[PDB]
RNA sequence: ACACCCAG
């Protein structure tokens, strides 16, 4: 509640979330979406992002010090 | 040249092409510092 | 270990500790001969 | 709308920079819906007015219901809502563009999607982006009434040199001295 | 001392902390390769076999990484190291038995760089954002890096022995950053001036001017050879523009298949007459110069740098803003592949016959130079005797220099316009100027008619001797020949006095190139280290490092410069 | 250093395959014939012989990279004619053309040398 | 130095910049450090070795 | 000095070699002509500072 | 009072070899005079005796077909640098774009611009020292304690490699043992790549009186992709592609050009003298004498050379009808083709290619070393750190400047902030 | 069954070159025959050079380069020998290669020209074609060049030393009747030697329903195979490549059933 | 250094024609007719003999 | 000696004769009464 | 350290 930041997902949050998810899945994390034969963890993480199933909460830091906890499934995907 | 006065006067001869050897033997070098941004003696 | 003199082009048979010195003409430039193993050169 | 732009633009230079290309995505709506400009349309002019009013409320730059926030929101998207009301007016849509009801609904949705995609993303280092963009076209001018203009002018302008090289004024005449060479 | 270690360019702070030598980097000479995409880069086999990318072993790729380990560091592609879970590293050029070559989950295999790998490709004066762009690795066997021709403009790289660095990301997080932030398709449109920084250059731009002319027609076999290089092709041969006498396709039909989606754009050719926009043939073009693309199909118009180049609102800019980065990437490759392979048939060249003018043009040029010389002699005679009235604002000598320079510049412009008037449509100097690929209208004037007045330090050739430019002239000679005007052209050959004056303007251009670069590089450094910490925060207020508001919204509107275009306000110009 | 051996342009060692047929899903009855270790010498004649066939709709060849040694021939035929049969008929007509051309050349040598 | 085979001498791979033992291929220690000068000066002339070591 | 082309070839020295360079430690060293301001001459300059 | 002997005497040595210098833009003449000092050829006639540390010798140096009258005086006739090349200025398949050269592979296989690269490795033994002894001897793994990853088998018992033995990267050619204060091993090694055959091995007594040695390593540098080629008018470029003779375009009489350059390299530079040389070369090769390209010869203009070329069955403007090498179709435009003098420059792609995964680090900075000579790493300079900030990629910027350059850990107190 | 019927007419047949005309043929077939002349006709050239002693002023692997470019006659041998990579011997055998031995020592004061007559081959009918002669190296008194060389079988794709063709000229439609090339000023361009136009005329009129039909060849050999043997081996070589492609295609069609 | 065995452009044999070319020039022939008598019709072979310098004559003056 | 340069500055009434090393000279022909002093007898002697 | 030199 009381969220004032942009609901859209910026290009920099798309870079870090996909980077963190690809590193996690390569470390034998449970894949959250059914796969049709993908092996490269980047392509798996893209499939997780397009299916809105990435278990990552983005914490955005406002300048005054307060922070807002946004889950990736709650943001509009720019792609 | 002393014994800090001058430096880089004697060079190893650029023995790569006969045109390069002749060009190196007939070379003139100016004493203006290459860190000077002036352009009056370069034109 | 035989060397070719730079002036007279004669063998010298210099050992490991023998100073560089021609036995015939007295010259101090030596060239090693080509090795006995044969190297294949492609014609390309 | 017109009187505000007369204050903002005194020189009449109407070539401005705005995110959504209104004159082109209208042409997109004509071609994707196969709109015939000869036949009369079926688009209600009051539906245009309510559509533009709803679209203007749906594009937010300064978010908040505060009166200070609402004033900043109106001023931030002022020039875009000038262009949106001018291009999507009832007269031009009924005479020149001739968009239909379904084409107008697609156009309003696509403007909102394009404007929200053009918002500056938080976290972007615009300071380093600006000075790269302001120093890259500093390698494409020639150095030195004569006037300092180029790299020496740029070097002087960002140093704030207390003694210039060629200082100058541009004095304008107010009364009859402007129209007469004798009093000038 | 300690201070000398910490200050200046080679010190500890600027030379070892703000910038430092890195691993997993390669450098070699660049060569063109138009058969790649814009996001693809060619990498030599020895470079790819030397430096590795660490891949974490997972059950998804347990079999593939096991095969790469078994190949070893002797058969590309292969592996160089096995980083264990406990931190031990096993080199593969020294261990013959397979006791420790078995891979389990959690291991890291440093496999060689293969196809589809992501790298950062960088040109060494890194001026703007589009100089650290990310490419995809394609292995092509020779010793050079290969770039597509459309990425040469943002790098400012010619292929004359330029050499550029290739940085390879190591962790999977950095590969994803390069893939979603700094790839080639995502950096087509710069935020500097909201125009595509890329475009079509040189041979592809000159031939697409030839390919979209009205008179070009392709046979049946030529079309299906051209369509083989179309990546986004639907697979259906379009209906020919001519059916019954012989099946012929115009060049605009093939480019209509190249243009993606259903975009709309109206541009103008470089040779568009001014009166055509108000004449009777406004929407039908006699010179075929009004470029319009409607519903993704080229209808009329001849394409040039004003429609396919870096200009704002061009056909590439419309393609990026409508379709996306990936489709525009295919748009760049499909233009370059189809046009170049048609250019194998049409051909393009330049020669002496492209510089020769007929006898009427040479007589007209010589008459204008002789009249201009007589005009300058008249001015000097009117200025020697006290008969020249000084213009207000300047002395008599600067008034005389302004009058002489005005006559000589009008002489160059008149002889320039006379030379390009008598250029045929088959002339190849005109063929690469109206397309804007390389050269300009002043270059044709210098080749054919006259080199023109040549200036050093703004003014004309100074009196380096005692009141003489050269010993071959008389004292106090303010005529055109003595003070630097070159009445000859490059084709006719310069006289020895004019050759020496040409070596002066050429030298002065080179001195300006070296001095400006050393100054602008310091201007660039100072301009950005003052504001490198300025960042748009999450409340959309532009703030610096110490959290002080610089702007309440970025650019006073909150919109980034990538997705903004030049438009026209319709309620500012008309009267009440 | 990175110089490939000169014989990699026309040998197939352990691992490659001379010809592969891939069906094209864009249009019905189309095949993408991928031929390895060849060049424009065979790509040009096959494209031209397929073009003379009045019942073949599309026939074109490309080389993806001159530094590689792969050509790609795409053949699209009428729905009552297999593209693989079109390629076989194009090769067979070219062999019968060249064998007759060789026999007619050999006769003309004998006629020229005899007087 | 190698854990499994301490007796074997370590071969140096200056191109790859690490210490490798030649039996099991395990990389021991850390990255090799060049003892030469980094440039191509912040050091002085050496003491003359035949002259006695003074100051 | 003053040697024919045949005598120069017998000395394993190129006849086309122009000379003009010293040989120090086996490296060919050339003296570049340094340029100085001309001496003994009165000069007037225009220092705008 | 005085008269000039000839106006073409105002030029220097390297600027006197330019044919028709007055038809070129002045920056192009300056660029060629820089490159004329870098052209590869027989630099001296006693190169087989001299042992230089760098030495480039071209196989077939030809005198220019279009020469200047000062070339008889600079001895460019006797010791040329470059080969007359059939150059067609055509816009071919796309590999000559942006100042590049499409080069005939079958020409290169026949000796076109192929040159050797002589490199010398001096080394001397230092008998001085109160304890150290430095002796040429073949090293042994049992005694020496300073070896690294290389093969000590190509040496002889003296300590020198024999001539006629191939060498590669990280190879030993000097058996060099120095006694420890038993003996540690430091020796001279071949640089990265630099494969070749040892030409001759030379041992003397140097000026210091010590035993001296010099090995000249000879390698053939066939022209390949990336070799820098320049004409005599500042038209620098790199070899974009190597097509065989059947793939290059051919004249109707069967002449396939050795070099194809961009038509787009001409107009922004206005190297019209390059066009005149390429048209004078056709007249010189057909009529039979070496042409004249004196800088200020008023008796030689374009129209006179054009009229001479029309008497030999060619087009008077130098164009010819080239056929496409792939499909055999006529090229619709008519390509301007003729003999032009080209030079190969020492700037070669095998001397410049450099890569580094992980290597030696500095003694002071613990950062990768400087330059390919010691297997260094490329500098991620201030301008590059700057651009990654504008991209917004923070982890990649952290990976470059912290993880891939010099990662380190320190222990810090919490009361004070001093290293613990 | 849609193969056109080509006819051959030969105008000039000399020892060094052949001129022939091919009619009723596509452009691509005539172009493919032209590039087979350069790259797909096998001959015998020296490829494996082993130098025992070389005291000449020319280094060893420049002598090997000049030896490989020397053309060896293979008018009836190149068909008999198979490729060295497809043979059964471990390195080289007389059934798949020929051996050349060179042994020249200069003892006379005059300059000894090591020409191609000094290449002694064990095979009596594989000799240098000039046996003036092709110069290899000039020897001063006291300089010795002794080497042995092997010659393989290869074609022009691998190297230019295996190229029998020395300047094939391919020309079609010399009157520009098809407007495949467009002259800016047609009156300037000289008429081709095969042109059949009047002196006042300079360019044939446009032919709408025309295709390239008549081709002119000027195949010239540098030695090695004779002019007539080059074309006869080329049309067999292109037929062998097409027969090999047909065998592999029928194999893959049978595989995918 | 020495005359090439093959012409760079077309591949015609010019290695056997250098000695005959010097013999014709010594017998008071112009360079145009000397090249035409040797059978070089194309200008690519003509430039191979015309532009060649014989550096092997100067190389042989030094003792081996 | 021929390398000695003598310069007359008439507008200042100064005569400067320079003899020291470092001066840079080039040869020129001599023209008197609009005629070269290099007659044909010098070229024929130089041609042999 | 210095010279020379490549690219813009
Ligand atoms: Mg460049
Ligand atoms: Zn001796
Ligand atoms: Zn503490
Ligand atoms: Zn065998
Ligand atoms: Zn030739």
């Amino acid at each position: 509640q009381k969220r004032i930041t942009t609901p859209y997902m910026t290009k920099y949050e798309r870079a870090r979330v996909l980077g963190t998810r690809a590193l996690q899945i390569a470390m034998c994390a449970p894949v959250m979406v059914e796969l049709e034969g993908e092996t490269d963890p980047l392509l798996i993480a893209m499939k997780e992002l397009k299916a809105r199933k990435i278990p990552i909460i983005i914490r955005r830091y406002l300048p005054d010090g307060s922070y807002e906890d946004w889950g990736v499934d709650e943001l509009i995907i720019s792609d | 040249w002393g014994d800090q006065a001058r430096a880089g006067v004697s060079q190893v001869l650029n023995r790569l092409t006969f045109a390069s050897t002749l060009s190196h033997l007939r070379r003139l070098n100016s004493p203006i510092g290459r860190d000077g941004k002036l352009a009056k003696p370069r034109q | 270990m035989i060397y070719i003199c730079g002036e007279c082009h004669t063998e010298n048979e210099i050992k490991s500790r023998d100073p560089i010195r021609c036995r015939e003409c007295g010259y101090r430039i030596m060239y090693k001969k080509r090795t006995k193993r044969l190297v294949v050169f492609d014609a390309r | 709308d017109r009187e505000v732009l007369r204050v903002i633009f005194p020189t009449g230079d109407s070539k401005v920079v705005l995110p959504c290309n209104l004159l082109r995505m209208i042409w997109n709506a004509q071609k994707i819906f196969h709109i015939n400009p000869r036949l009369p349309s079926d688009l209600h002019p009051i539906k245009v007015v309510e559509g533009v009013k709803e679209l203007s409320k749906k594009l937010v730059i300064v978010n908040g219901d505060d009166p200070l926030s609402r004033q900043a929101q109106e001023n931030a998207t002022l020039l875009f809502n000038i262009h949106l009301r001018s291009t999507l007016c009832s007269r031009r849509m009924a005479e020149e563009f001739r968009l239909s009801g379904e084409a107008f609904d697609w156009l309003l949705g696509e403007i909102e999607s394009k404007f929200n995609q053009a918002i500056a993303h938080p976290g972007e280092m615009v300071g380093a982006l600006a000075a790269q963009s302001l120093g890259e076209p500093a390698t494409q001018m020639t150095l030195n009434k004569n006037v300092t203009l180029g790299v020496p002018r740029l070097k002087e302008l960002i140093n704030i040199s207390k003694k210039p090289k060629t200082p100058s004024l541009t004095v304008f005449l107010l009364g009859q001295s402007a129209r007469d060479a004798e009093r000038a | 001392s300690l201070k000398q270690r910490l200050k200046g360019k080679e010190g500890r702070v600027r030379g070892n902390l703000m910038g430092k030598r890195v691993d997993f980097s390669a450098r070699t000479v660049i060569t063109p390769d138009p058969n790649l995409s814009i996001d693809q880069v060619g990498v030599p086999r020895s470079i790819a076999a030397n430096m590795t990318f660490a891949e974490i072993v997972t059950p998804f790729n347990i079999d593939r990484l096991q095969e790469l380990v078994r190949r070893g560091n002797s058969q590309y592609p292969g592996a160089k190291y096995i980083i264990r879970d406990n931190g031990d590293r096993i080199d593969l050029r020294f261990h013959p038995k397979p006791s420790d070559l078995h891979l389990q989950t959690g291991y890291k295999v440093e496999r060689h760089m293969c196809d589809g790998d992501i790298v950062i490709f960088n040109r060494q004066p890194t001026l703007h954002k589009m100089s650290m762009m990310g490419h995809r690795v394609r292995i092509l066997p020779w010793s050079t890096f290969r770039l597509n021709l459309s990425v040469t403009t943002p790098y400012n790289a010619d292929f004359d022995g330029d050499e550029m660095n290739l940085h390879l990301p190591q962790s999977l997080e950095t590969r994803a950053e390069i893939q979603e932030l700094a790839m080639v398709p995502r950096m087509i449109v710069t935020p500097q001036s909201n125009r595509p920084v890329m475009g079509i250059v040189q041979d592809t731009l000159t031939a697409v001017r030839k390919f979209t002319k009205r008179d070009v027609f392709l046979e049946r076999g030529e079309v299906m050879n051209l369509l083989m290089f179309l990546s986004t092709w639907d697979g259906k041969v379009p209906q020919p523009a001519i059916l019954k006498p012989r099946p012929l396709w115009t060049g605009k039909q093939i480019f209509s298949l190249i243009i993606p989606g259903h975009i709309n754009c109206i541009r103008t050719h470089s040779t568009h007459p001014d009166d055509e926009d108000s004449g009777p043939y406004k929407h039908i073009s006699p010179g075929d110069t009004k470029v319009v693309v409607e519903n993704g199909e080229l209808i009329m118009g001849i394409l040039c740098k004003k429609s396919l180049g870096t200009s704002a609102g061009s056909l590439v800019h419309i393609s990026y803003l409508e379709m996306g980065h990936d489709i525009t990437r295919l748009f760049y490759s499909n233009i370059q592949t189809v046009i170049n392979n048609w250019l194998l048939i049409e051909g393009h060249t330049i020669g002496i016959g492209d510089s020769i003018a007929d006898s009427k043009t040479y007589q007209d040029i010589q008459n204008t130079i002789k009249k201009a010389k007589q005009d300058v002699i008249e001015v000097i005679e009117k200025a020697h005797n006290n008969e020249l009235e000084p213009t207000p604002g300047n002395t008599l000598r600067q008034t005389f220099e302004n009058q002489v320079n005005r006559i000589l510049n009008d002489a160059r412009d008149k002889t320039g316009s006379s030379a390009q008037k008598s250029l045929s449509e088959y002339n190849n100097f005109k063929s690469m100027v109206v397309s804007g690929a390389k050269g300009s209208k002043i270059n044709i004037s210098q080749v054919i008619a006259v080199v023109g007045q040549q200036n050093v330090e703004g003014k004309r050739i100074p009196f380096g001797f005692k009141h003489r430019t050269l010993p071959h002239f008389i004292k106090d000679d303010y005529g055109p020949e003595s003070r630097g005007f070159v009445e000859n052209s490059y084709l006719a050959g310069l006289t020895p006095t004019e050759f020496f004056f040409h070596a002066m303007g050429g030298r002065e251009g080179l001195i300006d190139t070296a001095v400006k670069t050393a100054e602008t590089g310091y201007i660039q450094r100072r301009l950005i280290k003052s504001m490198e910490s300025v960042m748009v925060k999450y409340d959309a207020t532009v703030r610096n490092s110490i959290n002080q508001v610089v702007q309440l919204r970025y650019g006073e509107d909150g919109l980034a410069g990538e997705s903004v275009e030049f438009q026209n306000l319709a309620t500012l110009k008309p009267s009440n | 250093m990175n110089a490939p051996p000169a014989f990699e342009s026309f040998l197939l060692f352990e691992g490659e395959k001379k010809i592969t047929i891939n069906k094209d899903t864009k249009v019905p009855n189309a095949c993408l014939f991928t031929i390895n270790k060849e060049d424009h010498t065979l790509g040009n004649i096959i494209k031209s012989q397929l073009l003379k066939d009045p019942q073949v709709l599309f026939a074109g060849y490309k080389v993806p990279h001159p530094l590689e040694h792969k050509i790609i021939i795409r053949v699209q035929t009428t729905p009552d004619y297999s593209p693989q049969e079109a390629f076989t008929n194009a090769i067979t007509d070219l062999i019968s053309e060249l064998s007759l051309l060789e026999e007619r050349f050999r006769v003309a040598i004998k006629d020229k040398q005899e007087g | 130095t190698c854990p499994n085979h301490p007796d074997a001498i370590l071969v140096e791979d200056y191109r790859a910049g690490d210490m490798i033992c030649p039996e099991c291929g395990l990389v021991v220690g850390d990255r090799v450090i060049d003892v030469g000068s980094e440039w191509r000066s912040r050091v002085g002339d050496s003491q003359n070795p035949l002259l006695s070591d003074g100051d | 000095n003053g040697l024919t082309d045949r005598d120069l070839c017998e000395l394993n020295e190129c006849p086309l070699d122009p000379g003009g360079y010293f040989i120090i430690n086996g490296s060919e060293k050339v003296l570049i002509a340094q340029e100085k301001m001309a001496t003994n001459t009165v000069y007037v300059f225009a220092k705008k500072d | 009072t005085h008269c000039e002997i000839h106006p073409s005497m105002i030029l220097g040595v390297c600027a006197s070899i330019i044919p028709f210098p007055d038809h070129n833009q002045s920056p192009r003449n300056t660029y060629q005079s820089a490159m004329g000092k870098q052209a590869m050829g027989v630099y001296i006639t006693n190169f087989h005796v001299r042992m230089d540390t760098l030495a480039h010798v071209l196989y077939y140096p030809q005198k220019p077909l279009v020469t200047t009258r000062s070339m008889e005086y600079l001895r460019f006739r006797e010791l040329p640098a470059g080969i007359n090349s059939i150059v067609a200025i055509a816009s071919y398949t796309g590999y000559n774009q942006e100042d590049s050269v499409i080069m005939n592979r079958s020409a290169v296989d026949r000796g076109f611009f192929r040159s050797v690269f002589y490199r010398s490795y001096k080394e001397q033994e230092s008998k001085k020292g109160f304890d150290q002894e430095e002796v040429f001897e073949k090293p042994t793994r049992e005694t020496c304690q300073g070896m690294r990853h290389a093969i000590y088998d190509k040496l002889d018992d003296d300590g020198l490699i024999a001539p006629g033995v191939r060498v590669s990267g990280d190879d030993v050619i000097i058996g060099k043992t120095v006694t420890l204060p038993t003996k540690r091993d430091c020796s001279t090694f071949l640089r990265t790549s630099e494969t070749g055959i040892v030409d001759q091995v030379m041992v003397t007594l140097n000026q210091e009186g010590y035993k001296f040695c010099k090995i000249r390593v000879r390698s053939v540098r066939i022209p390949q992709i990336g070799d820098k080629f320049a004409s005599r008018h500042g038209q620098k470029g790199t070899c974009g592609i190597q097509y065989r003779q059947e793939d290059m375009p051919f004249t109707c009489e069967g002449i396939t050009p050795d070099i194809i350059i961009n038509p787009h390299a001409i107009p922004s530079r206005m190297t019209i003298g390059h066009l005149i040389e390429c048209l004078q070369g056709k007249v010189s090769a057909n009529k039979g004498e070496i042409g004249d390209a004196t800088p200020f010869n008023d008796a030689v203009n374009v129209q006179k050379i054009s009229n001479l070329l029309s008497d030999y069955g060619y087009h008077l403007r130098g164009n010819e009808v080239l056929y496409n090498g792939f499909t055999g179709r006529k090229i619709t435009s008519q390509i301007f083709i003729g003999p032009t003098y080209y030079q190969r420059l020492k700037h070669m792609v095998d001397d410049k290619i450099h890569s580094r995964a992980r290597g030696p680090i500095q003694i002071l900075n613990r950062q990768p070393m400087e330059g390919r000579s010691r297997d260094g790493g490329l500098r991620f300079g201030e301008m590059e750190r700057d651009c990654q900030i504008a991209h917004g990629a923070a982890q990649f910027l952290r990976e470059r400047l912290f993880e891939a350059s010099d990662p380190y850990q320190v222990h810090v107190c919490n009361l004070c902030g001093i290293m613990a | 069954p849609y193969a056109n019927q080509p006819t051959v007419r030969i105008t000039e047949l000399t020892d060094e070159n052949v001129k022939f005309i091919i009619e009723n043929t596509d452009l691509a077939v005539a172009n493919s025959i032209r590039r087979v002349f350069i790259a797909e006709v096998p001959i015998i050239a020296i490829d494996w050079v082993q130098i025992d002693a070389n005291s000449s002023v020319l280094h060893d692997e420049f002598i090997a380069h000049r030896l490989g470019l020397i053309p060896l006659t293979s008018d009836d041998i190149v068909d008999k020998l198979q490729y060295s990579r497809d043979c059964t011997c471990e390195e080289f055998c007389p059934e798949c290669s020929v051996e050349f031995t060179l042994d020249v020592r200069c003892n006379e004061d005059q300059t000894r020209h090591v020409t191609s007559r000094d290449l002694i081959s064990n095979s009596p009918r594989v000799i240098p074609v000039t046996s003036d002669d092709i110069l290899i190296v000039k020897l001063r008194k006291g300089q010795e060049l002794r080497l042995r060389a092997y010659a393989k079988k290869g074609f022009g794709k691998e190297h230019a030393k295996w190229n029998p063709t020395a300047g094939v000229a391919f020309e079609y439609d010399p009157d520009n009747a098809l407007r495949h090339t467009v002259y800016p000023k047609p009156e300037e361009w000289p008429k081709s030697e095969y042109s059949e136009l009047d002196e006042d005329e300079s360019q044939a009129p446009y032919d709408p329903n025309g295709k390239p039909e008549r081709f002119y060849y000027n195949v010239e050999s540098c030695g090695s195979l004779r002019p007539e043997t080059i074309v006869l081996s080329a049309l067999s070589g292109l037929k062998k490549k097409l027969s090999d492609l047909q065998t592999q295609l029928s194999h893959e069609i049978q595989s995918d059933v | 250094m020495i005359i090439p065995v093959r012409c760079f452009t077309c591949g015609k044999i010019v290695g056997n024609k250098w000695e005959a070319y010097l013999g014709l020039l010594q017998a008071e022939y112009t360079e145009g007719d000397a090249l035409d008598a040797l059978g070089l019709k194309r200008y690519c072979c003509r430039r191979m003999l015309l532009a060649h310098v014989d550096l092997i004559e100067k190389l042989l003056n030094y003792a081996p | 000696v021929s390398e000695v340069s003598m310069i007359r500055d008439i507008r200042e009434r100064e005569i400067r004769i320079y003899t020291d090393a470092g001066r840079i000279c080039r040869p020129l022909l001599i023209v008197e009464k609009q005629k070269l002093l290099l007659k044909k007898r010098h070229i024929d002697q130089l041609k042999e």
